[PDB]
């Protein structure tokens, strides 16, 4: 830590004590049924995007794996997550949304998007915390004669707000003469349908889009992955995973006040003080392992190679396993100095009154005194 | 109608979060009632116009003991087209429905305890918000017009509804009388004791001492 | 604002104003002398026990040992400003048990043997006027390894490497150091800052006194008890003004205060994002892949290193104005306990 | 700007240590000008003859 | 047609607060301390001012400083005139050299700089596409001018901190130089000095 070969006398702080973990546990609900992704994706026809559906799933095991195999696209388009760790981690609700869009219009399809489908059909707030999975489907959603059944909203009076609808079908008015329904020179009908011909460019063919949403909250879980649990064990410096989140502490009984609707605690730091498990209804404490701060005092290299270590700040009931005497000082616990009766000049300084020297005994070792 | 005016007090406060924490002040951005607002006071007689704005939350409250308050109905129209909230309560059970068919085909259909727990003046609290498409119900029982004291409100009861709301009524099973507030994106300073309840706030708003201690 | 009494010396040059009469009094000073020891870990403040965390901050450089030795020379600097401060005399000299020192008292600034520290009454004042925090080691790491319904700030900071060194000198040796200057001060006058300690009755030391300001020798043993009572009662009311008032010590409880609402900042800033997703290098690493949980890791890599670097900066200043007052202290300790000063107003 | 206010506060606390140095550098400011000149209790006056 | 400087840190958040004390109150206090000093001489500084002929007032000087008085008695219009020539010529000085305060003006042109250069930094791109934030608002979509955006309040945070440690730095060299001037003020005004070149 010095980077060199040769330590003069003196005390110096080298590294940290930490207790390693033993075990490892995870944690999650006691949920067996199967998510329908395949009720989303494997479908005979989907829905407009001024008319865009919206499926609940809720108390299911979500396998995220099984995408691929039902719909031929190329990649997911993920915002805030990862698609290959959708299976270590877990949420509470997640919906999916189906509508059929061209493919110039898929780049509205993403958290802060101006544009025709993302202001007047389909806009996705800019805390999107979801993926979004597009592909092209020319051979169910196009006809020689035409696939008229696609429609989009053109005219709109203002911009819609993140996640809602609008299937009303009335007569825009933007002229300043009333019609009331007779399309005129200056009312027109905000609903065209697309012309899908087969015999198009790779830009103006048919899209089918898929958009899942993720609640990520302090919600119990309902829709969680394939990983199996793990028996609770306490008062043991162990890794845990109740419900997603990954750390190492150990886990005590609560004697605290956790209202019926709250499920975690915080600290001032905001790091997650107690958690509540998800199959038993019991708060356990997250208290992190045993650490500290190790120093050293020696002599001079050319002098003697005996060295006293000091454990900073903990008692000598509390060391996990140097030298052989051991000395309870205010600041720690100093192990490897005897501890004379003596009183003499401070050579080596340690704290609260304690000084260490290397001196003789009749057989050279270091002592400590006041 | 006979319609009021009163001061609000401190009435509008109620849990940001689902997260314990104790012995923490924390400040808080989201849809309050500010302090010493301006509440409408009304009275309704049978032997009147019950439509009133939404304008992003409702605070609620009345005073009467019995169990003369059924539920209310939302939405942005009651003309049987959109779908509009309805609350049946009858002393034994909650129902929720989404369906356009008013007071006397349905997609969201919820059964549970009754909202009315306890039968003193028994003053009821409740906040309605529509955010995220969430129908967040907030409710408090507190045992005493509006009283000088604090009283957080929990969110026992939510709805993935996903609905547009612009307007809103009450049932009556005539001499009700109940208060509506109006709620307005506030910074708040919840203080949490040494148990995780919300004993007092400040409304960084309201006046510059208040802007002070914030 | 008033600057001041409106006076006009009535000026002439045959006119002189002599004093017929005297007082004396008793004023206190009080200075700053050392300051909070604190020793910060990086591992654990910006990444806590994460590999990945720990891999990219030693990927990035080696501005934490600099921090280290910063707070390592901060700290030996406020051990030499004690002992530059309270170390000066060589003997640890003792009070005889008769306590008769020309009829001043001189008993509330003398240690007494009830108390287990051997304080006296108006140290035990100014101990008890100072709310103290962050003592050294005093939570020994066994209240916050325990289970608490209400966290206090002390383990906040304590689990997140920030932790606080005790002083090399207790209070105790302060204490003796006190009254072995006090003693010297007593018994002997300035003769034990020179060499070694000569005794000499105290109303022939107060007569060298005030020939030393001026004043002949036959005024002070002509007035002895008046002499005598006005120092008396200046000490008495130097104790009803330190039991009185509580604002006085307002320098070593703003150095308290300083230090504890740095350390408050160095742990609220951890919950800040920095442009990342989250201030969890937990839920970053579950949440993402290895490339982008890098980025977002090194982000809050950045804004940690940025704070801690902050606060050492702030610690150095506020340790180089400590170590002005504690040579201003020890200036004042060698030339007016153990002499006589003919410097005005110091 | 709103967009940037909003990245501000989602930034840091940094800018509160700035205020509150910039607060003590002028409060130390008005100390040094109160403990230089304002060191006599009363304001004394010269007599008309000089 | 011409802004100033002043107008231009004004208008970017950077402003001056005035002093507690005016320049009356200055000048009254030390009003105040000269004639104390000229009517009373030390004593004004123990306690009450005791008053005393001038004339006697520089036989105790001249007592400290180890010369007898009968000095002064025999030598007061010698000692006068020399006194009063003094004065005139540090008004001559003072009118042709305008180089004695060099250490007054060098501390405003030190505050002016610095504010001068903190107003100049926000003129740099601190590697984004443009410095001033409307055209990044007005250009780009919300995820690159947060990108953006978040460069520029990394750069205009970094200047801003280096100005406050360079502020720190400077507050603490003019604390020094007002304790070591309250000290003169407390040992020399107040009363006569036996140190040497004090
Ligand atoms: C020196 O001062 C102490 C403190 O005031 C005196 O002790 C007090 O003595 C009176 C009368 O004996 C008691 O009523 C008080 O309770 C004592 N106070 C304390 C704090 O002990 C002491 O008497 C003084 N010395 C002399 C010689 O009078
Ligand atoms: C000088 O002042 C002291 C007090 O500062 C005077 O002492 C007081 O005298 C009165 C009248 O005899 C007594 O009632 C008080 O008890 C005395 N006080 C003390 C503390 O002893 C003293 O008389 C003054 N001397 C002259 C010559 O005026
Ligand atoms: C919930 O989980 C616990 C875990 O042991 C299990 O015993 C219990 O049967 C589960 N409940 C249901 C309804 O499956
Ligand atoms: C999707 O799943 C159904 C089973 O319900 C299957 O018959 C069909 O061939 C699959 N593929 C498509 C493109 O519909
Ligand atoms: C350390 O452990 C011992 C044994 O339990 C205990 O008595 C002591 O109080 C603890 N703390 C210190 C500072 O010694
Ligand atoms: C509410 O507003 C009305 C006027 O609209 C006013 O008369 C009344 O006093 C207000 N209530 C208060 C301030 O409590
Ligand atoms: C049922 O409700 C839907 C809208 O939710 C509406 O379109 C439909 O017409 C309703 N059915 C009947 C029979 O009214
Ligand atoms: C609700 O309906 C109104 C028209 O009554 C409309 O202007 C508004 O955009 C809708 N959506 C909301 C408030 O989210
Ligand atoms: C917290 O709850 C306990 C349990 O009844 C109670 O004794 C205590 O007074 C409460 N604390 C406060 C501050 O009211």
């Amino acid at each position: 830590t010095l980077k060199s070969f040769t330590v003069e006398k003196g005390i110096y702080q080298t590294s940290n004590f930490r207790v390693q973990p033993t075990e490892s546990i995870v944690r999650f609900p006691n949920i067996t049924n199967l998510c329908p992704f395949h009720e989303v994706f494997n479908a005979t026809t989907f829905a407009s995007v001024y008319a865009w559906n919206r499926k609940r799933i809720s108390n299911c095991v979500a396998d995220y794996s099984v995408i691929y195999n039902f719909a031929p696209f190329f990649a997911f388009k993920c915002y805030g997550v990862s698609p290959t760790k959708l299976n270590d981690l877990c949420f509470t609700n997640v919906y999916a949304d189906s509508f059929v869009i061209r493919g110039n219009e898929v780049s509205q399809i993403a958290p802060g998007q101006t544009g025709n489908i993302a202001d007047y059909n389909y806009k996705l707030p800019d805390d999107f915390t979801g993926c979004v999975i597009a592909w092209n489907s020319n051979k169910l959603d196009s006809k020689p004669s035409g696939n008229y059944n696609y429609l989009y909203r053109l005219f709109r009076k203002s911009k819609l707000k993140p996640f809602e609808r609008d299937i009303s079908t009335e007569i825009y008015q933007a002229g300043n003469r009333p019609c009331n329904g007779v399309a005129g020179p200056n009312c027109y009908s905000p609903l065209q349908s697309y012309g899908f011909r087969p015999t198009y460019g790779v830009g103006h063919q048919p899209y089918r889009v898929v958009v899942l949403s993720f609640e990520l909250l302090h919600a119990p879980a309902t829709v969680c992955g394939p990983k199996k649990s793990t028996n609770l064990v306490k008062n043991k410096c162990v890794n845990f995973n109740f419900n997603g989140l990954t750390g190492t502490g150990v886990l005590t009984e609560s004697n605290k006040k956790f209202l019926p609707f709250q499920q975690f605690g915080r600290d001032i730091a905001d790091t997650t003080d107690a958690v509540r498990d998800p199959q038993t209804l019991e708060i356990l404490d997250i208290t992190p392992c045993s650490f500290g701060g190790v120093s050293v005092i020696t002599p001079g290299t050319n002098t003697s190679n005996q060295v006293a270590v000091l454990y900073q700040g903990v008692n000598c009931t509390e060391v996990p396993v140097t030298g052989s005497n051991v000395f309870q000082t205010r600041a720690g616990c100093l192990i490897g100095a005897e501890y004379v009766n003596n009183s003499y000049e401070c050579d080596i300084p340690i704290g609260a009154g304690i000084c260490a020297s290397y001196q003789t005994q009749t057989s050279q070792s270091i002592i400590a005194y006041t | 109608r006979t319609q009021s005016y009163t001061n609000s007090f401190t009435r509008g406060v109620y849990y940001p979060d689902k997260v314990f924490r104790s012995s923490v002040l924390h400040s808080t951005q989201d849809l309050f009632l500010p302090f010493f607002s301006n509440v409408t006071w009304f009275h309704a007689i049978h032997v009147d116009n019950p439509a009133l704005p939404f304008n992003d939350g409702v605070y609620f409250a009345s005073t009467e003991k019995s169990n003369i308050i059924r539920g209310w109905i939302f939405g942005t129209t009651l003309d049987s087209k959109t779908q509009s909230l309805l609350i049946v309560n009858n002393a034994t059970n909650v129902v929720i429905k989404v369906c356009e068919f008013q007071f006397c085909n349905c997609t969201f259909e919820y059964v549970s305890q009754p909202f009315l727990m306890d039968l003193f003046k028994n003053l009821r609290e409740f906040v309605f918000k529509n955010i995220d498409g969430y129908f967040k119900i907030y409710s408090k029982h507190t045992p005493i017009d509006l009283p000088q004291g604090f009283s957080a409100l929990e969110p026992l009861v939510d709805l993935p509804i996903g609905i547009n709301i612009t307007r809103f009524q009450t049932l009556l099973a005539g001499a009700a009388a109940y208060y509506v507030g109006y709620l307005q994106p506030r910074t708040f300073l919840l203080k949490y004791n040494e148990n995780g309840t919300i004993t007092d706030a400040v409304d960084c708003a309201l006046d510059p001492l208040s802007e002070t201690k914030c | 604002m008033s600057l001041g009494a409106e006076n006009s010396v009535a000026y002439s040059n045959n006119s002189i104003a002599i004093p017929t009469n005297f007082t004396i009094s008793v004023t206190t000073e009080i200075l700053p002398v050392s300051m909070t020891k604190t020793s910060v870990d990086c591992t654990m403040y910006i990444c806590g026990d994460s590999t990945e965390c720990s891999n990219l901050l030693l990927q990035y450089g080696s501005f934490c040992t600099q921090l280290k030795r910063a707070l390592t020379g901060i700290a030996v600097e406020q051990d030499k400003n004690t002992q530059e401060v309270f170390a000066q005399v060589k003997q640890i000299y003792k009070t005889p048990p008769i306590k008769y020192f020309g009829g001043f008292n001189f008993s509330q600034i003398l240690p007494d043997p009830s108390k287990p520290s051997k304080r006296s009454f108006i140290e035990d004042l100014l101990f008890n006027k100072v709310t103290l925090a962050d003592a050294g080691f005093i939570k020994q790491y066994g209240d916050c390894l325990g289970d608490i319904a209400a966290r206090d700030l002390i383990c906040a900071q304590k689990f997140n490497g920030l932790t606080v060194l005790p002083p090399l000198l207790t209070d105790e040796m302060i204490a003796q150091y006190t009254s072995a200057l006090l003693a010297g001060t007593i018994t002997s006058g300035w003769t034990f800052g020179a060499g070694a300690a000569l005794q000499i009755p105290f109303a022939m030391q107060m007569a060298y006194r005030f020939n030393g300001i001026g004043v002949t020798q036959n005024v002070l043993y002509e007035n002895q008890k008046l002499i005598a009572n006005q120092f008396n009662s200046a000490i008495g009311k130097i104790q009803d003004s330190l039991s009185s008032t509580a604002s006085a010590l307002g320098k070593l409880q703003d150095v308290v205060n300083h230090n504890a609402q740095a350390l408050n900042t160095l742990v609220k800033q951890l919950s800040s994002k920095f442009g990342a997703i989250s201030s969890v290098l937990n839920d970053i690493l579950s949440r993402l892949d290895k490339v982008e949980a890098e980025v977002q890791i090194d982000r809050l890599i950045t804004g940690r290193l940025q704070s801690l670097q902050t606060y050492v900066t702030q610690q150095l200043i506020r340790a180089a104005e400590i170590r002005a007052s504690a040579n201003l202290a020890a200036t004042k300790m060698s030339e007016c306990v153990l002499g006589q000063s003919k410097r005005v107003d110091f």
